[PDB]
């Protein structure tokens, strides 16, 4: 966890973290995706509660 | 009627158990992370590299590149009116 | 012209559009850009007190 | 970067592919009939 | 009259064009949501 607090120090890309080093740094993200892709349920449960709409509707 | 020995067992669970399974899904992704912006790949040519870097890009992300576009079509499109009509 | 006046007019549409228009559409989308990532620093921020 | 994901576009979008096909083949059937030319 | 070129090619046109909406652009905007969900979460 000490190793943990130093690399998060100065390794956090808060806004310059590519989605692509997401995917391969994690493929359960992906496996998901393509899962809930092929079920076609593409609702992803909780997504509004945090992140706002601006909706013009 | 003896003692019982709890204060060494937390080997079996680590404590806590909300937190357990954000342990690795945080712990995971600080190894392969981005110090600062390290592969920035700022820089490319492919004949349209410096159109998307000049005005494509998110530092202006003004509405000019679509005024040129309607410039660039009224360009073109002034032979073939002139062609047909 | 039959044409021409359209092009005329075409130049004060797009600086009628970029002086209202586009102040706009820029403040809503940087208020937006603002509250995402103060929200991500502020999750990142849970987490990182979480851990400690 | 581009990545192809296998969305269902068949299973569930072909009445509107069916649709398509057969206006189409309506469209070619009256060219030579719905055109008095 | 003139119209074997312009309804069969947009049909097409709006074929090939969902198609590339539906397998390319939605999954980018599902990731960054899903992503953004996991990292929050």
């Amino acid at each position: 966890l000490q190793s943990t607090l130093d690399n998060i120090q100065s390794a956090r890309p808060f806004d310059e973290l590519t989605v692509d080093d997401l995917t391969k740094i994690k493929p359960e993200i992906d496996a998901k995706v393509e899962e809930m892709v092929k079920k076609g349920k593409w609702d992803v449960p909780g997504y509004k509660d945090r992140f706002g709409n601006l909706n013009v509707m | 009627v003896s003692t019982l020995i709890p204060p060494k067992v937390v080997s079996s669970k680590n404590i806590g158990s909300a937190p357990n399974a954000k342990r690795i899904a945080n712990v995971v992704h600080f190894y392969k992370s981005l110090p600062q912006g390290p592969a920035p790949a700022i820089k490319a040519n492919t004949r349209l590299a410096r159109y998307k870097a000049k005005y494509f890009d998110g530092d202006n992300a003004s509405g000019k590149p679509l005024w040129h576009f309607a410039l660039g079509i009224i360009a073109f499109g002034y032979s073939m009116e002139y062609y047909f009509h | 012209n039959d044409e021409s006046i359209l092009l005329l007019t075409f130049l004060g549409f797009t600086g009628l559009v970029a002086k209202y228009l586009a102040p706009a559409y820029k403040d809503f989308a940087d208020a937006r850009m603002k509250k995402v990532s103060d929200v991500l620093n502020a999750s990142r921020n849970k987490h990182v007190e979480a851990v400690k | 970067m581009l990545k192809r994901f296998p969305t269902p576009i068949l299973k569930v979008y072909w009445p509107f592919f069916v649709a398509g096909a057969a206006v189409y083949y309506g469209m070619s059937k009256a060219a030579d009939l719905s055109s008095n030319t | 009259f003139y119209f074997m070129n312009q309804l069969t090619y947009g049909f097409l046109l709006m074929i090939t064009l969902l198609i590339l909406f539906s397998q390319f652009f939605l999954p980018m905007i599902l990731r960054l949501y899903v992503s953004r969900l996991f990292i929050s979460k």
